[PDB]
């Protein structure tokens, strides 16, 4: 496993290669890199921070494709369990929920969540009614309209 | 009871009652002292249970009657539904009252450190006197909520630790209402004042029985400190 | 000004149901009206049964208290788990007068007030049935001379776990002196909410030995043996039988919330059941089809919504593996009984009457019948082994049954009745873009609201904070040129322009915005000033998620 | 170690209450009987902190010290050696 | 903070470390700029009326669509408790005056009278509040038997009101708007007992607000049962200009 390794010498190009393995554009990848540099030391296992940062941005950037296909989540989790050479899927979840606590308040994470409309996996137009306690909020009980149209196309083909 | 027992199985009855009184005195004089009222109460509590052990073999043998009713003369026998959140809040308040807050990170901290940080070393020397013999110390609300969160029973979107919602605070308010926890002020209490500090108000046997009702090992938390 | 008064009454000038139009506002108003009327029939049919159950609770409590009360010492009764809200009535039996004296810890600051209030109550009742007196125990001594009747006093100590036990011990020892008067008998009722052992160690051992001479225990909690909550749950089952169904998540949430409340979980159970019924009749446009008269009012919007049903999804996917017709199918396939409630009632009356299994909760029985584990619930008693094949039931996963269901997936029940209040406050403080929309446009995007920035700097600081250093840390994040451009964008206000002309303008603006947020944080309870006349350091009182 | 029944803690409570009632122990810093009825009435409307805590944590002080106990307990008494320190 | 954890009990224990004496800064307000009361007020109202006013107005327009749900909760006997970050004063006045009283008055056929308590005022007193409640509702006076023996006449009067109004038709006669139910004089136990016992009555609508993070510590099982709250988070980051003038700000 790469999450047990302590005090590793990370070049600046390995993080860009790991970000390009998850199709992150240049701004978010450079922000992950800069987030690594300002906490370069004070670090125990760099791979845990980089892995949590990359997957935390991955669920934000690709949140449109994660609502349509729930398999994408397992798929990306497994690519990660791989690039970290680990067979335990709870270590990756521990990594992302430990990195989320260090990134939940910054300005750039705020800009990313605003621009891709992520807000812990929710649109703003739903989360304002979850926070208000609306009776008329959208319930995850009925199928999505576009998902139902996609299924109707799948049975038409 | 004696008059129904003698038909179910005067001077002899007088000797039976007098021998019972003398046995009661010799069993419980150290417990009662020279107290007529307490010994009268013990005689009233133990006379029918002594009469029920009287058989045809036991009347003329006071020794055989004494061994027939030995358990009456060995112990005094003068005696007469809380929520899970309330029980764990009482346990956490007992811990907060009887453990110093400088060492809490050396008992409860279990998280993985992304950031380089040194946990607490722990206490060096044991105490000489058991601190549960003394009066409890006072604590703040957030310390009690910290220890309650650390000791309460339990993935990408779960966050399995229980946070302090309104049911926890309602249980804490009821616990103050029942005087199982107490404050520095007794009347006209500003609950929301930061100056107001809280202490446990139960003895160790009560918190022991409470911890035995929820299978929590509270004696493990005080074994290493004195 | 009305904003500066303590209180004021407003009679506002004025110039029809709270239900709104569903279906994206394409619902008709008459369907809104019959939604309202159907909600009221269900609510009334539930609450009439609930009121009858509550009256039965107080009736059997009165009967058990009177039976334990009337069938040279005290007659002591310990009501364990009592909220002290029971109205005790004594009998009317001739040649003797029976007085109930109720005493509260507020009415008991010392023994003298206890005796004075008790004797005033005694003399008031004895005068009210058929010359002034001294309100002490000699009135108990002279009661047969002054009234011609024997005396039976019943003392009801309300909320014993709040009283001073030294005062109560001295009052009981004082009441012991009335035993020699030959016409007086005294009953004591203690409403205990913790445990008998707690009140044992708070009293003297001689007082315990006095109370032990004649005492009984009577346990009446809100769910003593689950018998009264089972009636409320069964009446809710009957009011939605053949009409609505319960998910296992909702029953699981109900069991979890009733586990967290000790004395008042019956009203809590009724509260979440009524709030779920409210949420359904406010949310679902298909609730008009609860009544089988309204099925002819179908539309294209109704058929479009009901097509997105996972059970109907699996049904048509199985059909393709193996509108008018859809309308007839929807009409025909909502008729059936859904016999889970009848089977639950049958299992309940079979266990209660035949096997004499009485310490069961109907809610977990219904949960196990919902998840198909009624044998796994029944095999904990080792008495229905011969009837495991008799009471076997498996649910039928009927199609579009989630259009008529009470289910907890959105967390609306969690947000409304049991919110994570402190965590919601901290989450809104830390992540304010989930509160405020992302629409002086330049400043609103580049600089956060001051409370949120203050909480972000608050969270990452130590337990003790120097507020000058805290104010410098707050000042380094704010943009200087954009703030100075925003403050000069009001040309009508000349004092603002004059203050913006000063070279120390940004430090003053930062200090003003910092001090307003610091006093907001102090009022909310987040920070605590150390000394009264220093005001230089603060302590954090609040950490997020704990 | 060098046989007396060892009484349990639940039975020593009665002995402790008897010792308090016989004026051997006094509650710590207790005023006791007030000089006049006005101070006594003022004291009767206040709940003291000793009466709201459990009985095993109440602070007491002796009316008779160990040196006096050594002075008046006979030498033949079998608890005499513990009046020394 | 030189810490590894921020949130949860881990952050609580990790951020409360023994900082050394030499590490502590000695900075005070003597190195801070001096401001007057008037420029403080001027910058205060300018920022309150121009910084993020448009998102606050949009969000306030969003929360106004929940007013029929609030009215529906009030018709079933629940008391509304509004909490959040920012002032809820204008929200509670606008909901209870512009919306709730005319809707209730039209639904049971003058408008329903609204009594507004200001719990941010330290001089909010429960005896005068019950005097105006008595003036608005005209309850029957206690008899001599009901007065007990130096009993509290307010609480006994409300208990008489409770077992009187149990038989009346369920028509809302009074709206009780309590601003800052957690404020300095209202949070005391006698006032909370008074208001929870008034919340028992079906014919009084209770709309309340809280500001302290520890406000649910005020209510035990009896008080939470009598209050019968439905909670609503209406965080808006409102500046709280009215409530700030009841504390000494410039110190």
């Amino acid at each position: 496993s790469l999450l047990v390794k302590k005090y590793c010498k990370m070049t600046t190009e390995e993080i860009i290669r790991l970000c390009n393995d998850f199709e992150l554009p240049r701004e978010v990848a450079y922000k992950i890199v800069d987030e690594y540099n300002i906490n370069a030391s004070r670090l125990v296992c760099p791979w845990q921070l980089v892995c949590g940062l990359v997957l935390n941005c991955t669920f934000i950037v690709f949140n449109e494709r994660r609502r349509k296909d729930p398999r994408i989540d397992h798929f990306i989790v497994s690519k990660m369990c791989s690039l970290m050479l680990t067979s335990k899927v709870d270590d990756v979840i521990e990594c992302v929920k430990l990195v989320k606590e260090l990134i939940i308040g910054e300005k750039w994470f705020r800009d990313l969540q605003i621009r891709y409309d992520d807000f812990d996996g929710i649109r703003y137009d739903e989360i304002i009614f979850r926070k208000l306690g609306s009776m008329l909020q959208t319930t995850n009980i009925l199928v999505t309209d576009d998902q139902y149209n996609i299924w109707k196309k799948r049975i038409e083909m | 009871c004696l008059r129904k027992r003698i038909i179910e199985e005067d001077d002899q009855f007088q000797n039976v009652a007098a021998n019972f009184i003398h046995l009661i005195v010799q069993a419980f004089h150290s417990y009662t002292g020279n107290d007529i009222f307490a010994l009268n109460d013990l005689i009233d509590f133990k006379w029918p249970k002594y009469v029920s052990r009287i058989t045809k073999e036991n009347i003329f043998e006071p020794l055989a009657l004494y061994k027939s009713a030995i358990k009456l003369f060995l112990s005094t026998d003068d005696n007469l539904d809380l929520s899970i959140i309330s029980k764990y809040l009482l346990i956490a308040s007992y811990i907060c009252s009887y453990l110093e807050p400088r060492y809490d990170a050396s008992i409860f901290s279990r998280k993985t450190r992304i950031i380089q940080g040194r946990a607490a070393y722990g206490r060096r020397k044991k105490k000489e006197v058991n601190p549960r013999y003394l009066q409890p110390s006072l604590f703040a609300i957030e310390r009690l909520l910290a220890i309650f969160q650390a000791i309460f029973p339990i993935a990408l979107r779960e966050e399995s630790l229980m946070k302090a919602n309104i049911e926890v605070f309602q249980n804490l308010s009821e616990l103050h209402t029942l005087k199982l926890i107490a404050t520095t002020m007794n009347k006209n209490i500003d609950y929301l004042s930061p100056k107001v500090r809280w202490k446990v108000n139960v003895p160790w046997e009560i918190i022991k029985e409470i911890s035995e009702s929820v299978h929590f090992n509270i004696s493990d938390y005080f074994s290493d400190i004195h | 000004a009305d904003a500066q008064r303590s209180h004021y009454t407003v009679y506002p000038s004025l110039p029809h149901i709270p239900f709104v139009k569903l279906l994206s506002g394409k619902e008709s108003e008459v369907n809104v009206e019959k939604r309202w009327e159907l909600y009221h029939q269900l609510h009334s049919h539930f609450h009439d049964q609930v009121d009858h159950i509550i009256d039965n609770i107080e009736a059997d409590l009165k009967a058990e208290i009177s039976d334990l009360l009337y069938s040279r010492c005290f007659n002591t009764i310990f009501l364990l788990g009592s909220d002290s809200t029971t109205k005790i009535e004594l009998k009317d039996e001739s040649s003797r007068y029976n007085v109930l004296i109720e005493l509260t810890p507020k009415e008991s600051p010392n023994v003298r007030m206890m005796l004075r209030r008790s004797m005033y109550k005694l003399y008031s009742a004895a005068d009210a049935e058929e010359n002034d007196v001294s309100y002490d125990l000699s009135l108990v001594e002279n009661f047969k001379r002054l009234f011609g009747k024997d005396l039976a006093m019943v003392f009801n100590f309300k909320d014993v776990d709040s009283i001073n036990f030294n005062t109560l011990d001295n009052f009981i020892i004082l009441l012991k002196s009335a035993f020699k008067y030959d016409h007086v008998k005294i009953s004591l009722i203690f409403n205990i909410n913790t445990n008998l052992s707690n009140i044992e160690k708070n009293l003297r051992q001689s007082t315990i030995r006095l109370l032990k001479r004649n005492y009984h225990k009577l346990d009446v909690s809100s769910n003593k043996g689950f018998k009264y909550g089972n009636q409320i749950f069964q009446s809710f089952l009957d009011t939605v039988d053949g009409k609505l169904n319960l998910s296992d998540r909702f029953v699981e949430f109900i069991l979890s919330k009733m586990a967290n409340n000790t004395n008042h979980n019956l009203q809590l159970l009724t509260k979440m059941l009524d709030y779920s019924l409210m949420s359904y009749f406010f949310q679902n446009a298909f609730s008009v089809f609860i009544d089988p008269v309204n099925v002819d009012f179908l539309n294209d919007d109704y058929l479009k919504i009901l097509s997105r049903c996972p059970t109907f999804m699996f049904f048509v996917e199985g059909l393709i593996k193996q509108n008018r017709g859809l309308e007839e199918f929807f009409v025909e396939f909502l008729v059936r009984e859904n016999p889970i409630n009848g089977h639950a009632k049958f299992v309940a009356r079979f266990l209660e009457e035949e096997l004499n299994i009485t310490n069961f909760n109907l809610i977990e029985l219904y949960h196990n019948l919902l998840i198909g584990k009624l044998d796994s619930y029944l095999d904990r008693w080792s008495a229905c082994k011969e009837y495991k094949d008799r009471l076997h039931f498996e649910p039928i996963d009927t199609i579009f049954q989630e259009l008529f269901t009470l289910d907890n997936r959105s967390g609306l029940l969690t947000q409304s009745i049991f919110p994570s209040y402190k965590s919601n406050i901290e989450d809104n403080l830390l992540s304010w873009e989930q509160v405020l929309p992302s629409l002086s446009g330049d400043l609103d995007k580049i600089m956060a609201p001051v409370l949120g920035q203050l909480f972000k700097l608050y969270r990452e600081a130590n337990m003790t904070i120097n507020i000058y250093d805290f104010y410098i840390a707050f000042r380094e994040t704010l943009p200087k040129e954009e703030i100075l451009n925003f403050i000069r964008k009001d040309p009508s206000n000349t004092k603002l322009l004059e203050l913006a002309e000063t070279p120390d303008a940004f430090d003053k603006v930062a200090l003003i915005l910092f001090m307003q947020a610091i006093f907001a944080f102090e009022n909310m309870g987040l920070i605590k000033f150390q000394s009264t006349k220093s005001y230089d350091l603060v302590e954090k009182c609040v950490w997020r998620g704990i | 170690s060098r046989t007396i029944k060892l009484w349990l803690k639940k039975d020593v409570k009665n002995v402790w209450e008897n010792l308090v009632q016989l004026d051997f122990f006094t509650e710590k810093s207790a005023v006791g009987l007030r000089d006049n009825a006005t101070a006594a009435f003022y004291a009767s409307n206040y709940q003291f902190q000793g009466t709201m805590i459990p009985f095993d944590l109440r602070s007491y002080q002796m009316q008779i010290i160990l040196q006096e106990l050594r002075r008046i307990i006979p030498k033949s008494n079998m608890y005499y050696s513990w009046t020394q320190l | 903070s030189a810490s590894s954890f921020l949130d949860t009990f881990e952050g609580y224990f990790d951020q409360r470390k023994i900082v050394r004496t030499n590490a502590k800064s000695r900075h005070t307000m003597s190195m801070a700029p001096d401001v007057t009361r008037e420029e403080f007020s001027l910058v205060s109202n300018f920022f309150n009326e121009n910084f993020q006013k448009r998102p606050r107005q949009k969000l306030f327009e969003i929360q106004k669509k929940m007013f029929p749900q609030y009215w529906f909760e009030l018709t079933q006997g629940f008391s509304l408790l509004f909490y959040g970050v920012g002032s809820k004063r204008n929200f509670l006045e606008e909901f209870a005056i512009d919306y709730l009283s005319p809707k209730i008055a039209y639904s049971q056929l003058n408008s329903i009278p609204c009594l507004i308590l200001n719990g941010y005022n330290p001089s909010c007193n429960y005896r005068d509040v019950f005097k105006e409640i008595t003036d608005l509702l005209v309850p029957a006076e206690l008899t001599r038997s009901e007065t007990k023996y130096w009993g509290n006449h307010v609480i006994l009067q409300i208990q008489k009101m409770i077992d009187f109004y149990k038989n009346q038709p369920l028509d809302i006669k009074l709206i009780l708007v309590v601003h800052n139910l957690d404020g300095p004089s209202i949070r005391k136990n006698t006032f909370q007992t008074m208001l929870s016992f008034l919340s028992v009555i079906r014919q009084i609508a209770i709309v309340a607000s809280t500001d302290h993070i520890y406000a649910p510590l005020l209510w035990d099982n009896m008080k939470a049962q009598n209050y019968n709250f439905v909670f609503h988070d209406i965080s808006n980051f409102e500046p709280s200009t009215v409530e700030s003038t009841f504390q000494d700000v410039m110190k």
